[PDB]
C-alpha cells in the first residue's frame, strides 16, 4: 500500500489518456492462428491473445495445407502491469507474447 | 434509442445520478474484500447502432446486498478479438434505496464490435462476484444494409449490349482508383488498375466470363458478380464458341470454358457437301462432358465420319473431326452390318435418300450393285469401321464402279 | 539476447573507476532529468566477435568501441547506457556504466569497450550508446544509434557457433536417388526429432505439380542417430525431393536439403 | 484508473529461449514487410521499430506480385509510458497504442 | 572585405551582455590554448540582406544564422569569433563575438545573428564561426563552416546594388548596326568605351555635358572601364 | 635571426581602394583553376585555399608566403614558408 | 621576452619563365623596402589590358586580369631592430590570367 512519492527513484505516479476492424486474419491469414486466454487475474490486459499457429503449413487457394513453406509465430515483448504487492499499484514486465503468425518461404539448400 | 452519435455516454436511470469516466482505464478486478452496498444483478443487452458503425448497447441491473445518502461506482469490463478495453459508471441513488430489491439499472451507450463479445462487471472494491454476458453478434437485419457502407456501398460496373458491343461503364466516382479483375468457371482472364468512371469494351463471343471489382484499399472488399445466367445468348455463343478437337485416330475431347452436361454421338458426311447424315441408330448418345475424353469405339478412322453433340435435349455442334487430319473427303459408301443367333449375319446400305438392305432389287444407287458390295466386303478390300458381337460398319471404295 | 557471462565486466581501464551495471533499460534520468547535459557518444562501431566460456561454449557476441567528446561537457558525463534492441521483436537488454571516477581530462583519447552482448546468426539488431544523464525534454540527442547485423551459418565463421551446430550447420546428409518402381536414402543427426521427407513431381519445366507425396520418419533411436536410413517412395523427369529436420532450435523453419531427378 | 503508482523497477519475464529460437523473415515471407523506425525521447520505450507492409497481397510461386489476396498489417495494443510536460499534475503517463508488428496476407472478405 | 557600417555593433539578446570587438583571427586561446573547449555552434545558414547606409547606398550584406547546444559546453562559451574568407583572393576579415556573462542557461535556444559584412557581387565568402576558447592541439574542431555563394549582377534584387550600379548594371547598350554604321549610348564617366567587330575603333571619354547623349561610328560588341572596372565587367554587344 | 620578438595584433595593410571590386575567375579562365581548402589547426593562416587547375600548359600559379605554425609542447612557434598556388595560367611549352 | 604584453611571443625564423613565355604577360615590380621581411616583393601588373594570341597581338576580346592574394610580411618595430617584428597583412598582384568577359545582348 502506497499513497505519494518519497523516498524511490522509480516509483511514480501515471495518469489518463490511454487511447472495429482487423478481426477476422485469425482464419483468413494463410497462417492461422487460435487466440488462447492467457488470463491472469493480476496483470493488465486482463485477456492477452497468444498466437499458436494452428498449422505448420500455409494453406493455399485449394484449402488443402501445404507443406512447401512454413509459418512462424511474430512474438513481442510488452511492458504489463502485475500488481505489487498485492490501492492501485503496479510493476512493469517485458513479457513475449505472441501477436501474430506469419508464414514463410522455407531456407532451401541445394546440392 | 437505436440510433446514437458518434460519441459515449450512459443512459441513466431516473431518481439516480450517473456518469461516465471512460478513459480506457486500467481494469483489473483484484480480490473480493468483506464489508448496505449497491452492487451489480445482472446483464441486459441491447443490439444498438452508433452514427455509422454497429455497437453493442450494454446495460447492469443494481440492487442493495450485504448485511444521509449512498454511492457507488461500477466498471464495465469488455473483451473482443483484438480489442480488450475497460470503461467506468458511477451510479449514486439518493436515500429511493431499500434492501434486497432492485433499485434501477444504467446502460452504456455504445461498445464497439464486429462475432463473439463478452463482458463483466466489477464494483471498486469487488463486493461481489463479477457478472458474466456472452453474446455472438450475427454476421443480417434489415438495417444492416444502409448502416455500414460495407454491405450497400458495393463498387458498381454496370454493362450495355445495345449496339452488339458489350460496353460496360463504371458508375464508381472520379477520385476513385479501384480494381477489376475477370475470372472463369477458376482460371483468371485479365485485371487492370484503372481510373474510374471508365469504358471497357468487351465482345458478346467473350461473355461466356466473371467481373470482379474493388478498390485499392488495404482489406479490400470486392464484388464478384455473375448476372449472366439468365442470359441464353451466352450459352449460344459458347456453345458456338466451343470447338471440337479429335486428339487421335479412336479419341476425342471436348475444350470449351465452362462444363455444362451434354451429349454425343457419330456422324457421317456425304463427299456432295453441306447435306449430313446422322449415324444414330444404331448408335446412342453417349453422356460428355467438356475436358472428359472420350475414345470412339472405332478401330479404323475415315475422313468423312462427323460427331454430332447434343447439349440441352438440343443439337448444338456438329463437326468434322477427321477432315482436318484425314481430308479431302472420300467418295466411299457406308454399309451397317448386324450378327444374331445361330451366327446369322446381317449387311444393309446407307444412303442419303434413306436406308436399304442388301442385297435388293430396289432401283437405288446401292441396291442395283448390292452383290458386287456384299463380295467387296467378304473380300476384305473394303475398310472396317467399329466391330462388336452384334454388329459393324464398313466403308466401301466406289471409284472402282463409277470413276 | 542476453550477457556471455555473469562474471566481473569491469570495464577498468587506466584511471577510470568504471563498473558495470546490470539495468532495467530505463534511466533515472528518464524519470528525473537533470539541467546539465554530457555530449553524444563518438566513433561507435560495432563488429562481430566469438567469445567462449568456461564450458566450451562459443557465442558470436558484439563488440562495442565507442570514444568520448573532447568537449569540455565531460566534466559531467556519469556513464553511458547500453542496448541490443531486436529487429523483428522488441526485446531490450540495457546494462549501464557507473564511472565512480569524475573524468576531468582529455590527455588520451578514450577508446571504450564491451563485449558480453550474445547475438543470433542471420540476426539483425540495432545497437546505441546514451550518456548519461538524458537530456532535458526537447533537448539534443545526447546518443549514437547503429544498425547491427548479425550474418547467417553460411558464414563459415558462424557455423561453428553453438547458435549453428544446435541447428545442424555442419550437417552434411548428402541425399540420393535410385531409379526403382523410386528410393531416398539419408543420413541422420545427433538429434531426437522427427524427419519430413517432402517429394513432388515436374513433367516439365513448365512449373506443374502432377504428383505430390509425402512421407515421416520418425524420432531416431540412439543406435541410428548417424546411420543412413533409406526410404522408397511410391511415384505416379524432376522429381523434387526435400528433406525438413525438426530440430528444436527451428521448429519447422531449417535448411532443408533438396534433390532433383537427372531425366537420363 | 486515474492516479496508479507504477514502479519502474522492470521485472523481465522473458528469462527464456535464450538459445537460438528465431530468424528474419521480413523479407522471405510471401506479405513482406518493411521495417519502420519510431522515435519518442519523451516515452518509454523511446524506439519502436514497427512495420509497414511492401504491397497490396501475397506473392505466387512465380515471385510475382499477386492480387489475390489481402496483406494486411499485424497490429497490437503496446502499453507505452509518456512523460508530461511540467504544467500537468502528473509527471508521467501510460498510453496504448496501435502499431504494426508485422504484415500477414489474408483471404479477401468478398470474392 | 568591409563591415558595413562602425557603428554601434551589438549582437546581443535578452539575457545575455555580447560586446562586439575587432579580431584578427588569431584568438589568444589560440596562442595560450586552454584545455576546456566549448562544443561546435549548430545549424550554421548564410542569408543575403540589404541595408541602407545613412548615404543611402545599397550593399549586399552576409547574414549568418546560426545556433548553439544544449550540451554542458555552454559554460565555457566565452565568445564566437566570425570568420568572413574570400576564396580566390584570401582577404579575410573577422570579428570577435565575446559574452560577458556565462551562457549557464538552456531555458531558450540560444540564436545569434549578424549582419554587417558588405558582401561584393559574384564574390563567395566562407563564413566560419570559431567558438571561444579554440581547441587544443589535436581536438574535435568545434568550428562551423559553410560557402556562401553570391550571384552576380544578372539577379533581379541585386542589379540595383550599389556595387553593381556602379558597374554598368542599369547601362543599356540600344545598339544599332545599319558602309556599315554603328550607334551606341552613354553614361556620365570619363572613361573611353570601345566597339570591337575584323576591325576595331576607338571612341574618347564623354565630357560631362553628354551624360547619355548617343553618338555613332561609322565602318559587335560594347565594353566601359569604370571606377569599378578597369577591365572587366557586363561586355554588351 | 633564432629568436625574434613578434607582435601579434596584425594590422591590415589591405585598407585598398573600396571601389576596386573583385571577380571569381575559375569558371571564366582559360585556365580555370578549382579550389581546395588547407586546415591545420595548428598555423595562421588556418584554411588556405589553393588552386588545383584541371599547347594546353595551364601551369600552377604558385608563390610562397609566410606562416606562423605551432610547435609541440616538448619544445612553441615556428614561422615557416609554404610554395602553394594562387591560381593557373596558360602559357607556350 | 614574454612580458604583460601576452600577443607579442618569440619566433625561430624558417629560411620561372612563365613572364616571357605566358598568354597573359606580367612585367615584376619590385617593392625593396629595408624595414620588413621579406625586404624584397614581386608584383606582377599585367602588360596588356587583354591577352596575346599564337601570334602574341593584343586581342580585347580575351581580357588579362591580375591575380591577387593577401599574403604575410614581418615589418620591424621599433624601425631598425633586428630583434623584433610586426606581422603584418598586406595584398600582392601575384599573376596576370586570361578570362572572357560576361557578353549579353539582345
Ligand atoms: C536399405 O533398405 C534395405 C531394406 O531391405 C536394408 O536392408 C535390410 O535392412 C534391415 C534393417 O532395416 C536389415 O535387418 C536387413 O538385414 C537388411 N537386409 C535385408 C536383405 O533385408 C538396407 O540396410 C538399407 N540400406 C542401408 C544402408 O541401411
Ligand atoms: C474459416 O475459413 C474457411 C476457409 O475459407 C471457411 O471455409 C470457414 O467457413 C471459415 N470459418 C469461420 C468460422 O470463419
Ligand atoms: C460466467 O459467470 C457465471 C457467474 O456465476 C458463472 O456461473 C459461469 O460459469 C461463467 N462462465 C464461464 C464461461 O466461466
Ligand atoms: C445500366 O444502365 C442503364 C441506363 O441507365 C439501365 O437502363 C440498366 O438497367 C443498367 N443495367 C442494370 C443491370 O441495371
Ligand atoms: C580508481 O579506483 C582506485 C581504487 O581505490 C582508486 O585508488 C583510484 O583513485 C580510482 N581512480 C580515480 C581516477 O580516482
Ligand atoms: C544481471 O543480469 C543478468 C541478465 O542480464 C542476470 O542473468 C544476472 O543474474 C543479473 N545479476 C544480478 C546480480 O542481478
Ligand atoms: C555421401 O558422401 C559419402 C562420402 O564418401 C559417401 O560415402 C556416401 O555414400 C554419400 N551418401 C549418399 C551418396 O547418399
Ligand atoms: C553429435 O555429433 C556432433 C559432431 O558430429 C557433435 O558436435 C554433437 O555434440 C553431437 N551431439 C551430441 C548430443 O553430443
Ligand atoms: C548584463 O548587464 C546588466 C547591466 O545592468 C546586468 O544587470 C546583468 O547582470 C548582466 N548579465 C546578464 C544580463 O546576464
Ligand atoms: C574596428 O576596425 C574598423 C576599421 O579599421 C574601425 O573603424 C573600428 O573603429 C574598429 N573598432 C574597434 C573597437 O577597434
Amino acid at each position: 500500500p502506497n499513497s505519494e512519492d518519497k523516498n524511490f527513484p522509480r516509483t511514480v505516479m501515471v495518469n489518463l489518456n490511454i487511447h472495429k476492424r482487423s478481426s477476422d486474419y485469425y482464419n483468413r491469414s494463410t497462417s492461422p492462428w487460435n487466440l488462447h486466454r492467457n488470463e491472469d487475474p493480476e496483470r493488465y490486459p486482463s485477456v492477452i491473445w497468444e498466437a499458436k499457429c494452428r498449422h505448420l503449413g500455409c494453406i493455399n487457394a485449394d484449402g488443402n495445407v501445404d507443406y512447401h513453406m512454413n509459418s512462424v509465430p511474430i512474438q513481442q515483448e510488452i511492458l504489463v502491469l502485475r500488481r505489487e504487492p498485492p490501492p492501485n499499484s503496479f510493476r512493469l514486465e517485458k513479457i513475449l507474447v505472441s501477436v501474430g503468425c506469419t508464414c514463410v518461404t522455407p531456407i532451401v539448400h541445394h546440392v | 434509442e437505436r440510433l446514437v452519435g458518434p460519441q459515449d455516454a450512459t443512459h441513466c436511470s431516473p431518481g439516480l445520478s450517473c456518469r461516465l469516466w471512460d478513459s480506457d482505464i486500467l481494469c483489473l478486478p483484484g480480490d473480493i474484500v468483506p464489508a448496505p452496498v449497491l452492487a451489480p444483478t445482472h446483464l441486459q443487452t441491447e443490439l444498438v447502432l452508433r452514427c455509422c458503425d454497429l455497437c453493442l448497447r450494454v446495460a447492469v441491473h443494481l440492487a442493495v446486498h450485504g448485511h444521509a445518502s449512498l454511492q457507488a461506482q461500477v466498471v464495465l469490463s469488455f473483451q473482443a478479438y483484438p480489442t480488450a478495453r475497460c470503461v467506468l459508471l458511477e451510479v449514486q441513488v439518493p436515500a429511493l434505496v431499500q434492501f434486497g430489491q432492485s433499485v434501477g439499472s444504467v446502460v452504456y451507450d455504445c461498445f464497439e464490435a464486429a462475432s463473439e463479445v463478452r463482458i463483466w462487471s466489477y464494483t471498486q472494491p469487488r463486493y461481489e462476484k463479477e457478472l458474466n454476458h456472452t453474446q455472438q453478434l450475427p454476421d443480417r437485419g434489415l438495417e444492416v444494409w444502409n448502416s455500414i457502407p460495407s454491405c450497400w456501398a458495393l463498387p458498381w460496373l454496370n454493362v450495355s449490349a445495345d449496339g452488339d458491343n458489350v460496353h460496360l461503364v463504371l458508375n464508381v466516382s472520379e477520385e476513385q482508383h479501384f480494381g477489376l479483375s475477370l475470372y472463369w468457371n477458376p482460371k483468371p482472364r485479365w485485371h487492370k488498375n484503372l481510373t474510374g468512371p471508365q469504358i471497357i469494351t468487351l465482345n458478346h463471343t467473350d461473355l461466356v466470363l466473371c467481373i470482379q471489382v474493388w478498390p485499392l484499399e488495404p482489406d479490400s472488399v470486392r464484388t464478384n458478380i455473375c448476372p449472366f445466367r439468365e442470359d441464353p445468348r451466352a450459352h449460344q455463343n459458347l456453345w458456338q464458341a466451343a470447338r471440337l478437337r479429335l486428339l487421335t485416330l479412336q479419341s476425342w475431347l471436348l475444350d470449351a470454358p465452362c462444363s455444362l452436361p451434354a451429349e454425343a454421338a457419330l456422324c457421317w458426311r456425304a463427299p456432295g457437301g453441306d447435306p449430313c447424315q446422322p449415324l444414330v441408330p444404331p448408335l446412342s448418345w453417349e453422356n460428355v462432358t467438356v475436358d472428359k475424353v472420350l475414345e470412339f469405339p472405332l478401330l479404323k478412322g475415315h475422313p468423312n465420319l462427323c460427331v454430332q453433340v447434343n447439349s440441352s435435349e438440343k443439337l448444338q455442334l456438329q463437326e468434322c473431326l477427321w477432315a482436318d487430319s484425314l481430308g479431302p473427303l472420300k467418295d466411299d459408301v457406308l454399309l451397317l452390318e448386324t450378327r444374331g443367333p445361330q451366327d446369322n449375319r446381317s449387311l444393309c446400305a446407307l444412303e442419303p435418300s434413306g436406308c436399304t438392305s442388301l442385297p435388293s432389287k430396289a432401283s437405288t444407287r446401292a441396291a442395283r450393285l448390292g452383290e458386287y458390295l456384299l463380295q467387296d466386303l467378304q473380300s476384305g478390300q473394303c475398310l472396317q469401321l467399329w466391330d462388336d458381337d452384334l454388329g459393324a460398319l464398313w466403308a466401301c471404295p466406289m471409284d472402282k464402279y463409277i470413276h | 539476447l542476453r550477457l556471455l557471462d555473469h562474471r566481473a565486466l569491469v570495464c577498468s581501464q587506466p584511471g577510470l573507476n568504471c563498473t558495470v551495471k546490470n539495468s532495467t533499460c530505463l534511466d533515472d534520468s528518464w524519470i528525473h532529468p537533470r539541467n546539465l547535459t554530457p555530449s553524444s557518444p563518438k566513433d561507435l562501431q560495432i563488429q562481430l566477435h566469438f567469445a567462449h566460456t568456461q564450458q566450451g561454449d562459443l557465442f558470436p557476441v558484439a563488440h562495442i568501441e565507442w570514444t568520448l567528446q573532447t568537449d569540455a561537457s565531460i566534466l559531467y558525463l556519469e556513464g553511458a547506457e547500453l542496448s541490443v534492441l531486436q529487429l523483428n521483436t522488441n526485446e531490450r537488454l540495457c546494462v549501464r556504466f557507473e564511472f565512480l571516477s569524475k573524468l576531468r581530462h582529455h590527455h588520451r583519447r578514450w577508446r571504450f569497450t564491451f563485449s558480453h552482448f550474445v547475438v543470433d546468426p542471420d540476426q539483425e539488431y540495432e545497437v546505441t550508446v546514451h550518456h548519461l544523464p538524458k537530456p532535458i525534454p526537447d533537448g539534443d540527442p545526447n546518443h549514437q544509434s547503429k544498425n547491427f547485423l548479425v550474418p547467417d551459418c553460411e558464414h563459415a565463421r558462424m557455423k561453428v557457433t553453438t547458435p549453428c551446430m544446435s541447428s545442424g550447420s555442419l550437417w552434411d546428409p548428402n541425399i540420393t536417388v535410385e531409379t526403382l518402381e523410386l528410393r531416398v536414402s539419408f543420413t541422420l543427426w545427433n538429434e531426437s526429432t522427427h524427419y519430413q521427407i517432402l517429394l513432388t513431381s515436374f513433367p516439365h519445366m513448365e512449373n506443374h505439380s502432377c504428383f505430390e507425396h509425402m512421407h515421416h520418419i520418425p524420432a531416431p533411436r540412439p543406435e541410428e542417430f548417424h546411420q543412413r536410413s533409406n526410404v522408397t517412395l511410391t511415384l505416379r523427369c524432376r522429381h523434387q525431393v526435400q528433406i525438413q529436420p525438426f530440430f528444436s532450435s527451428c521448429l519447422n523453419d531449417c535448411l532443408r536439403h533438396s534433390a532433383t531427378v537427372s531425366c537420363p
